[PDB]
């Protein structure tokens, strides 16, 4: 057709919409809804704002539809789109076919309730509904350490609340195998304003988050080990040792502070949980380790070859390669272990970065929904009008064959 | 509205006659168990149709067995934007008829929206309740496609006067 | 939102970040972006020739021919004047921006190409706005396909100018949803006596249009707005055409947002007979 | 796949098989001289049970119809009370056979009918009509 | 007398001899067995060895031998050594669901109606050691749905879904010797058909031979209560009901019958021999110092459905006492002098 | 008689007559037990669950064994599957959580009777028993016919003895009797189990 | 995992299980005569920032036992040096403080007693209590050459953040 296909990934902190063919979204806004809360009649229904203009409008209130990556209040979530279709993305719906999103183990009725929203409020021509982690793999083709198209990976997406570890095989997630850590973008932060709080003198309390998460985004980063680090910021903490200065909110003033230790302590939780959550331990690297070990085993070398990373929480620098290290470090022990109480084929163990991993889903998604093969995968409005909303439950994977 | 009493009074007690059902194991498959009034493979398990009628358009179908009884509804749709409403309304629940249960997933043909009740139903519930929440149920689905009609003029009036009032 | 914006977010917020970006004097950043707008308006944002110190703005309307055949081109040159270049191939108009020489107040160009669609469609209202305020009656009127299967009718008469709109309604029950708004509107002048008359034909045209190969149809609806020289003037004109050239899309909107409530009412009624139906259990 | 298609179960010799109307003149002659209740009592007389037609039934409950229509709201708990518990239960058939061929707002006054028929026959008249294999 | 024992259905219940423990069929593949202990009931087996659901339950009393039958299609012939109960298959040759299971009077053998549209007459071999069945099939068409038998161990009443109520010949001269003359017949050879119903509607739910066996009674789906009198050639006194039907019947004396069913309560019938009458004799669940001081919308001790009635003590010829259990879990229990107190207009016989 | 025997590895029709089995007249079927799970995955996977098909093997066999069936009348078990809930059952996994099985619990054994489903070629055992008693000892036949006894875990199906009986007849009437449903009564077929 | 120390070697002594670990120190005490350049004290005082923070610690050998308890030392000398202000005031406080008789184990207020070995008798008492002072003693005058900066009269906030965390959530006091 001559039009893209409009591509939206609904996460539970971010959507992210835009049209087949680009890079990046056309929009990132917040998944929220703003509305009047004080029986409906008129046209109240439509008097709502959605993303950063919902965030604080002084008369209403601010509901996030989406939690866990699940919808919880499908009225929200259909207005939600009335808006992400008509205000931002400025699509006739009749003339678009749609690619939205899913998490892993979403119920099937979910994606029946999605359907019946895209194709009998908005009429859409057509829809599909891809699962984030799937997409995440289908990113990971754009670098360069990928010459061989494959949907077989191990996903580690970690956005701002929990991080997961996906074991997908052929296309299809392996949920029997996935795991969750207790480890986000939003720890990393409390930790860092934690640090701060026993060191730095002057940091307006009300603006206590404003410059951990300032910090975090500007000055962290992971390191190879944590006394050689400290060693560095005491030999010359000239060179590692930056500075931060903010705005005192109610007082126009200025405040200064030295970022130092948190630079590389922030990102540590993820490898030592310990030092943040007293519940939970595991490194990140042996999460993956037991996911990968509790999978098919004729599936475990092709997982570890190809876990990829997705998410803003994994963006830190050298994340990728603190994670290979760790986990190479683990497996080869073990196989020192076996081989000693006797000689096991040495297994490769990769992560892999690319440049798109921040929206890697949405990546994945305008890619595969800008090729011919995307047209035939999709489910029209016409088998969804003959056969039921029942075939939603499944969307054929497409995209290496 | 002096013939809705009548009529809903009918329809119960027509109602309480069918519903006394028992759990009855299959005499043609072995170790099977099913609703006879669904697969009919037996004409003498199965009870004589019935039907209540208010008028030409509504009415009631119902249609007895041993252990099932199906009940079938032809809804009031006095014009074009009732007929749109009723028949997506009864789709939307039909649509989520596992967790309805007593629910069919497609009507008889000639009538709106179809129960399934079987003796499962009548072991679990309080066959008198069920036999009340489907009287309130043809009382509230009028009540809800009348409120809905009301919406949409409303809302319309105000969508037309506002792009109106603008020029 | 009830009435539908006229500027595209897409355009002003790419064109703004470069333009920001382009004053800090930050090394350009390429940009290649794809996307639409209604009724198959297809947008191209892009660098020509690679070179990152220009990013044009394109647009692609199956119908320009027509819209062009009633002053189109005269009238984008008077509103972009040099930023208007030859067309990019693919598209009808192309906008360029130099990044090393924008305005003092670039927050105006900006808007201005946020309503690019808009300008193109603002000829063919104008012309026939301006007939009516010259008397020149008898003119022949504009058609003008703005969709595959809808058709838009302009003629000037002369007390009034009407605009004829031809819509298709693809789903059998939305033009029952249609019926219930058109009839709001037919009686419009109940709430603003000095709006627009508008009359609305289900299935056929006008009569002056049943002699031509126009639509007829169960799906077809026309609609017809009158608009009178207060509309019409040069002080309305811009607001009047701001609003008439979003018509189409305002009623489908509607349409569609009237769904979406009707299904809150059943989850609603839905949900509360599921706790009916389940209090029936000891 | 040319062999699942007959049903075999069609004869099983192991299956189930089961084992002319009122004096029209006669009604008519009681409506025309508006004798409402010796019109029912005579109606309800003689039903084609047995009858394989499904054309004499139909006939039959044509003329049980005319007389239920016949009659005035306020005359109907009298006319009933009137019959013997199995003249009850055959009106209550008839009643439910008149509610197949709603028109000119009969169904109305036939509502009236099944109040009255059910406060003399009680729920079990109902039942007798859904366990009938030999009907009206 | 209500008591409580799940809130699933009862399928089925039976008494042993003394009245002192229950076996019942909690909706599911087993049978549990409670025992009174002061004012509370105590569950002391669980019989697990069928694969169905069980429908049929019933306690020989003097050889204490508990006999059960499920949609599984067997049937189990349970035996106490000890202090736990062990089971023996019992094939009954059938292919579709047993649906209820009764021992004869002289525990010598038991009947099992079935989905086969037979009726299964099992007795023991001792010679082979093991139980063998034989068939009554015609003119049997549908699933048979009530057994009981005549106090002679011979005659066997029995009501099926093809809308019949008929009495047939269960004579083993195997295990019995040649019956005496009965006013239903002489010739009674294996699976002679005595009697059979006129009616042609109405599923058969529960039979009944009274005390002497010169009459029977049954309840169909069609709101009727029927008695069939021997020594009147037969003939039917019928009793349509104006409320719903009944699935369960007993005699409590020679001239009275107390029956339950969808209403979920017992109501109590009296045959006038003489005028060859069934009649009304009212609903029987109705809403000293102890008494005078203690003294779901339904007025009735049972919730649901009565689908099982029997006498407790006093027998067929002057119950004192019966049992009702139903699908709402419940079982109650029922004493008929005082429901003479209670209700003084009430009769009995 | 005749013995059909089908288990987790393979399926087997063994005739014998008075004495022993035959080789000959002994035909195998490429569809079991171990067949039936990996169906029973790709039609749950269809309708929205994510199985795998070597980790979760055990998990849908559990779920096989405790909700699957045979059905009797193909044509009328859809039909109770697309317009009512009846079939619908829950089921919980080790994890705790829930998933909803339908027409699927009758669908994946069907593939006994109709191999194409899990693309094997060949007949459904019920073709293939019929076929064997055939081409076999005509004055052994009736005997063979009342004289069928199923074994093996993947014959215990619900309602599986009352599906062969019904297309043995079907392929009687015609394949045999050109379709004359006249002397349909009188033939005899009683399956032991 | 945590920084664990290398010191134990197979002709290395004990005090209980605790690695009697020799150290280059004036004061007295049991502990043995270090030659080489690196002693128990400095791997601690090393790798202090990075253990700190840990929850957890798997006790390899008996030097860990050493290790862990300059640790919980040496946040015990940043509560003193965290108030005060000169590089003179903190030796003279870090004096009094290492002579301060603090819990050891098996006596309440010791966390860890079910992973130290107690005085097996009142030689291995003596003897071990004057090890613990001596540690204390070289740990607390070796941690002033670093928590204060060039600047005199001012303890590094670089070393002050650490006072409010407690290694393994234990604290001598
Ligand atoms: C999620 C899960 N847990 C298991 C435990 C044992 C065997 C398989 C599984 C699976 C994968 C299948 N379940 C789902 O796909 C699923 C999805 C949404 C909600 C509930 C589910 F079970």
């Amino acid at each position: 057709g001559r039009l893209p296909a409009c591509v939206v990934d609904c996460g539970t902190g971010y959507t992210k919409l835009g049209y087949a063919g680009n890079t990046e979204p056309q929009f990132i806004i917040p998944s929220c809804i703003a509305i009047k809360e004080s029986v409906m009649k008129g046209v109240d229904d439509l008097d709502f704002f959605i993303g950063d203009e919902a965030i604080e409008k002084p008369t209403y209130a601010t509901k996030w539809p989406i939690r866990h990556g699940i919808v919880e209040d499908w009225d929200l979530m259909e207005r939600f789109m009335e808006q992400v279709i008509f205000k931002y993305l400025r699509a006739e719906p009749e003339d678009h076919y749609f690619l939205l999103t899913e998490p892993p183990l979403n119920t099937p009725e979910n994606r029946e309730y999605t359907a019946e929203i895209m194709f009998e409020s908005f009429n859409v021509p057509g829809l599909y509904i891809a699962v984030q982690a799937v997409l995440a793999l289908a990113a990971s083709w754009t670098s360069r350490q990928v010459g061989e198209r494959t949907l077989t990976g191990t996903v580690i997406d970690s956005g701002d609340g929990v991080t997961h570890v996906i074991p997908v095989a052929e296309g299809y997630v392996i949920g029997s195998c996935i795991k969750h850590i207790p480890i986000a973008g939003r720890d990393i932060t409390y930790f860092i304003q934690q640090l701060l709080r026993d060191r730095e003198v002057g940091i307006p309390p009300e603006q206590s988050l404003e410059t951990a998460k300032a910090v975090k985004e500007r000055y962290s980063y992971v390191c190879p080990d944590l006394v050689k680090e400290f060693n560095k910021y005491d030999t010359d903490g000239s060179k590692w040792i930056k500075q931060y200065t903010g705005i005192n909110a109610i007082s126009k003033k200025e405040f200064s502070i030295d970022v130092g230790y948190e630079r590389f302590l922030g990102p540590e939780i993820f490898f030592h949980p310990e030092f943040a959550n007293p519940d939970f331990t595991q490194p990140i690297s042996e999460v993956v380790d037991e996911v990968i070990q509790n999978c098919p085993i004729d599936v475990r070398r092709p997982l570890y070859k190809n876990i990829v990373l997705s998410g803003g929480s994994t963006m830190f620098r050298d994340f990728g390669r603190r994670l290979q290290r760790d986990l190479k470090r683990t497996v080869d022990a073990r196989l020192k272990l076996s081989e000693e109480l006797s000689k096991p084929k040495p297994i490769d163990v990769q992560v892999i970065t690319h440049h798109m991993q921040r929206y890697a889903v949405w990546f994945g998604g305008s890619m595969l929904a800008s090729t011919p093969e995307f047209y035939q995968v999709c489910h029209t409005k016409k088998d969804y009008e003959e056969i039921g909303p029942s075939i939603c439950r499944h969307n054929p994977v497409f995209g290496v064959m | 509205t002096a013939t809705l009493r009548p009529y809903l009074s009918a329809v119960r007690a027509t109602l309480q006659a069918a519903l006394c059902l028992e759990n009855f194991s299959s005499q043609v498959v072995e170790r099977h168990n099913k609703p006879e009034v669904e697969v009919r493979s037996s004409k003498e398990l199965l009870l004589q149709p019935v039907t209540i009628s208010r008028n030409e358009k509504e009415k009631v179908l119902i249609e007895g067995s041993i252990n099932s009884v199906r009940v079938s509804i032809a809804v009031k749709q006095a014009d074009e934007i009732e007929k749109i409403l009723c028949h997506k309304f009864m789709r939307f629940m039909m649509m989520r008829a596992e967790n309805f249960f007593i629910l069919r997933r497609k009507p008889v043909e000639g009538y709106d929206i179809s129960f399934l009740i079987t003796n499962f139903h009548t072991e679990q519930m309080y066959k008198h309740k069920l036999v009340d929440f489907v009287i309130h149920f043809m009382e509230e689905i009028d009540k809800e496609i009348s409120e809905m009609k009301l919406s949409v003029n409303a809302r319309a009036r105000i969508v037309a006067e506002e792009f109106l009032k603008n020029f | 939102m009830i009435l539908l914006e006229v500027n595209n977010r897409i355009i002003e917020e790419t064109l703004a970040l470069k333009f920001e970006n382009a004053a800090a004097g930050n090394k350009p950043e390429a940009v290649e972006v794809t996307f639409a707008d209604f009724d198959g308006v297809l947008y191209h944002i892009s660098n020509p020739n690679g070179d990152k110190t220009k990013v044009m703005v394109s647009i692609s309307l199956k119908f320009y021919k027509e819209l062009q055949a009633h002053g189109a081109d005269e009238l984008l040159k008077r509103v972009y004047g040099s930023y208007l270049v030859n067309p990019e191939s693919g598209y009808n108009v192309s906008l360029l921006y130099d990044l090393e020489n924008l305005p003092a107040s670039k927050d105006s160009i900006v808007h201005q190409a946020g309503m690019l669609k808009r300008n193109c469609f603002a000829s063919v209202f104008e012309k026939y706005f301006q007939f009516q305020e010259e008397g020149k009656e008898g003119e022949n009127r504009a058609v003008i396909h703005y969709r595959d299967d809808e058709t838009m009718y302009v003629e000037s008469k002369k007390d009034r100018v009407t605009v004829v709109f031809s819509t298709v309604f693809k789903d059998d029950d939305d033009v029952v949803i249609g019926k219930v708004f058109m009839q709001e509107f037919k009686e419009g002048r109940r709430a603003s006596h000095t709006a627009p008359q508008v009359l609305f034909s289900h299935r056929e045209p006008p009569l002056e249009l049943k002699d031509t190969d126009a639509a007829v149809g169960d799906n077809i609806g026309y609609i017809t707005f009158v608009l009178f020289p207060r509309h019409t003037n040069a002080s309305a004109r811009d607001n009047t055409i701001n609003l008439i050239h979003t018509f189409r899309d305002y009623l489908h909107y509607h349409i569609k947002c009237s769904k979406a409530y009707i299904h809150t009412r059943m989850r609603a009624k839905t949900s509360d007979f599921l706790k009916v139906l389940n209090r029936a259990r000891p | 796949a040319r062999f699942r298609k007959v049903d075999v179960g069609e004869y099983d010799e192991n299956k189930f098989v089961d084992e002319a109307g009122p004096d029209e003149g006669e009604v008519d002659s009681c409506l025309r001289q508006g004798n409402m209740t010796a019109a029912l009592q005579a109606a309800l007389k003689n039903p084609p049970i047995n009858t394989k037609s499904q054309a004499v039934k139909d006939r039959a409950g044509s003329i049980v119809l005319k007389v239920l229509i016949s009659f005035k709201a306020n005359d109907i708990e009298k006319a009933v009370q009137s019959l013997d518990k199995n003249g009850v239960d055959l009106l209550m058939k008839y009643i439910y056979k008149g509610f197949e061929s709603p028109s000119d707002n009969s169904s109305a006054v036939l509502l009236q009918w099944h109040e009255k028929a059910l406060a003399a026959g009680g729920v079990g008249s109902i039942v007798r009509v859904l366990t009938a294999r030999k009907t009206v | 007398a209500y008591h409580s024992f799940l809130v699933e259905p009862i399928s089925c219940h039976a008494w042993n001899k003394d009245r002192t423990q229950i076996a019942i069929c909690p909706n599911n593949h087993e049978v549990h067995i409670y025992e009174k202990s002061g004012n509370k009931w105590v569950q002391v087996h669980e019989l697990k060895e069928h694969n169905g659901q069980v429908t049929g339950i019933d306690w020989a009393p003097d050889s204490n031998r508990i006999v059960t039958c499920g949609t599984d299609r067997n049937a189990y012939v349970w035996t106490l050594k000890g202090r736990t109960w062990k089971p023996t298959l019992v094939i009954l040759r059938i292919n579709r669901a047993a649906r209820c299971v009764r021992w004869a009077p002289n525990e010598k053998k038991f009947a099992v109606g079935s989905g086969s549209r037979v009726i299964s007459i099992c007795y023991f071999e001792q010679e082979n050691d093991w139980w063998v069945c034989k068939h009554i099939k015609k003119p049997i068409r549908s699933t048979v749905l009530s057994l009981d038998w005549h106090p002679n161990s011979v005659l066997l009443a029995a009501g099926s879904c093809d809308f019949k109520c008929r009495i047939f010949s269960a004579y083993i001269k195997e295990v019995e010797e040649r019956p005496a003359p009965t006013p239903w017949g002489s010739k009674m050879p294996f699976g002679e058909l005595m009697f059979e119903s006129s009616s042609s509607c109405g599923w058969v739910h529960g039979v009944c031979f009274s005390a002497n066996g010169s009459r029977v009674a049954w309840v169909s789906h069609d709101s009727t209560v029927c008695l069939a009198d021997a020594d009147k050639k037969m003939a039917v006194a019928t009793l349509a009901s104006e409320t719903l039907p009944l699935l369960a019947v007993t005699f409590i004396t020679e001239s009275s019958l107390v029956a339950a069913g969808h209403d979920c309560f017992p109501v109590l019938f009296t045959y006038d021999s003489a005028a060859g009458k069934l009649s009304f004799g009212g609903r029987l669940d109705v809403p000293t110092a102890r008494e005078r001081f203690q003294n779901a919308g339904l007025d009735s001790l049972h919730k649901n459905s009565v689908s099982q009635i029997s006498v407790l003590s006093g027998g067929k010829a002057k119950c004192s006492q019966f049992c009702t259990t139903g699908m709402d879990g419940g079982m109650s229990i029922w004493d008929v002098r005082s429901l003479e107190s209670a209700l003084k207009d009430l009769k009995i016989v | 008689g005749v013995v059909v025997d089908s288990g987790d590895g393979v399926t087997h029709i063994c005739p014998v007559y008075e004495g022993f089995s035959l080789p000959h007249l002994t035909r195998r079927l490429d569809i079991a037990g171990r067949d039936i799970t990996r169906y029973l995955i790709k039609l749950l996977l269809l309708r929205g669950y994510a199985f795998n098909h070597s980790a979760d093997f055990e998990t849908v066999r559990m779920i096989k064994e405790k909700l699957c069936y045979v059905g009797y009348n193909i044509e009328q078990e859809q039909k109770l599957a697309l317009e009512t809930t009846v079939l619908v059952e829950s089921y919980t996994l080790p994890d705790g959580r829930i998933i909803k099985v339908g027409g699927e619990r009758f669908e994946a054994p069907e593939a006994l009777f109709q191999p194409h489903l899990i693309n094997v070629e060949g007949v459904g055992v019920a073709e293939l028993l019929f076929n064997t008693i055939q081409a076999a000892d005509i004055d052994t036949r009736s005997e063979f016919y009342k004289h069928i006894v199923l074994s093996g875990g993947s014959t215990m199906y619900p309602g599986l003895p009352s599906r062969l009986e019904r297309e043995l007849k079907q392929l009687y009437l015609e394949r045999v009797l050109k379709g004359d449903v006249e002397k349909l009564s009188k033939f005899k077929i009683r399956i032991e189990d | 995992p945590a920084y664990h120390s290398s010191l134990m070697d197979p002709d290395t002594k004990l005090i209980g299980n605790m690695a009697l670990l020799p150290i280059r120190s004036q004061f007295k005490g049991p502990a043995p005569r270090e030659t080489k350049d690196t002693d128990i004290v400095d791997e601690a005082i090393y790798y202090f920032k990075a253990n700190v923070f840990f929850k957890n610690y798997e006790i390899k050998n008996e030097a860990d036992r050493t290790l862990i308890y300059i640790t919980l030392y040496i946040s015990e000398c940043l509560k003193k040096l965290q108030k005060c202000n000169s590089k003179s005031q903190g030796e003279k406080e870090m004096y009094t403080l290492g002579i301060t008789n603090f819990p050891i184990p098996g006596e309440p207020g010791f966390p860890l007693n079910a992973i130290y070995a107690k005085p097996a008798n009142k030689q291995e008492d003596e003897v071990m209590r004057a090890y613990l002072q001596q540690l204390r003693q070289e740990t607390g005058l070796r941690l002033c050459e670093k928590v204060f900066d060039p600047q005199n009269d001012k303890p590094s906030k670089w070393w002050t953040c650490f006072v409010k965390r407690q290694f393994m959530n234990k604290s001598l006091s």
